[PDB]
């Protein structure tokens, strides 16, 4: 699960904190990437810290 | 014969300083200044020219 502006940086060759230190794709990646909005189910009224 | 061989060899050596449409003709500058996932677009054209 990723913050909204940080979805665009999951692409191979792209740089970003989640890409740099969490999960970056290889330069010759062959696959599909899928994402959708989950505010209604994952977010919490006072905040979710899990 | 001697002059025509020497001039051909010298011209062959001189071609190493050409740019061939890259941003610079120094390989180390290309590999150090730019990013790995996009620096290959210069390396291939330099290789084709040489």
């Amino acid at each position: 699960v990723i913050r909204g502006d940080e979805v665009r940086q999951i692409a191979p060759g792209q740089t970003g904190k989640i890409a740099d230190y969490n999960y970056k794709l290889p330069d010759d990646f062959t696959g599909c990437v899928i994402a959708w909005n989950s505010n209604n189910l994952d977010s919490k009224v006072g905040g979710n810290y899990n | 014969v001697v002059n025509q061989n020497a001039q051909a060899l010298n011209t062959l050596v001189k071609q190493l300083s050409s740019n061939f449409g890259a941003i610079s003709s120094v390989l180390n500058d290309i590999l150090s200044r730019l990013d790995p996932p996009e620096a290959e677009v210069q390396i291939d054209r330099l290789i084709t020219g040489r």
